């Protein structure tokens, strides 16, 4: 079960934990970031469709 | 393409008010005869004041609703689609373009020759 280990359940343990917390980050924080600079510069891609056209 | 329904696809975009991205997704599509298709397709032409494409975007495909669609037509200052209008409300049904007329949209020219056509006799009195 049993139990008795640790030195070898816990060293690579703190490792995905600690690295994976902070490789973490990013992606979501990048995604409305970067959606938001993007999908507005699609408000404008209509809107001047709009301009031309009429 | 193959193995989409459209269907579950045009009302993710109508309500995300980008559907015309899919402009050209609508290309070589529309041959599915699809309802989204022409219906906003043709809220598309409309607004962006197409006619070419829009005309052809039902030379064929008669798949939507014959009716609301040229009221918004009607409701325009640029005949194109008051002269379309007046086209999709007659479709293949030339009574309605004529009975349907007055000062305005009485043109002395497609006024002079929808009648034609007709089989009503009397409403040429």
């Amino acid at each position: 079960i049993a139990q008795a280990d640790r030195l070898t359940q816990e060293p690579e343990s703190i490792r995905k934990w600690r690295e994976e917390q902070r490789k973490r980050l990013q992606e979501l924080d990048a995604a409305s970031k970067v959606m938001e600079q993007e999908w507005r510069e699609k408000a404008k891609k209509d809107l001047e469709e709009w301009n031309q056209r009429q | 393409s193959p193995r989409l329904d459209h269907t579950r696809a045009v009302n993710y975009f109508s309500k995300v008010k980008q559907l015309p991205l899919v402009k050209p997704y609508l290309r070589s599509v529309q041959n599915h005869n699809n309802k989204s298709v022409n219906e906003s397709l043709n809220n598309l032409f409309i607004t962006e004041e197409d006619y070419q494409a829009l005309r052809t975007s039902i030379d064929a495909y008669d798949n939507f609703d014959n009716i609301s669609l040229a009221q918004r037509l009607e409701k325009h200052e640029l005949i194109e689609f008051r002269r379309i209008a007046a086209y999709l409300f007659k479709g293949n049904n030339r009574w309605k373009q004529s009975v349907e007329l007055c000062k305005k949209d009485s043109l002395y020219k497609d006024a002079m020759q929808y009648a034609s056509e007709s089989k009503d006799t009397e409403l040429a009195e």
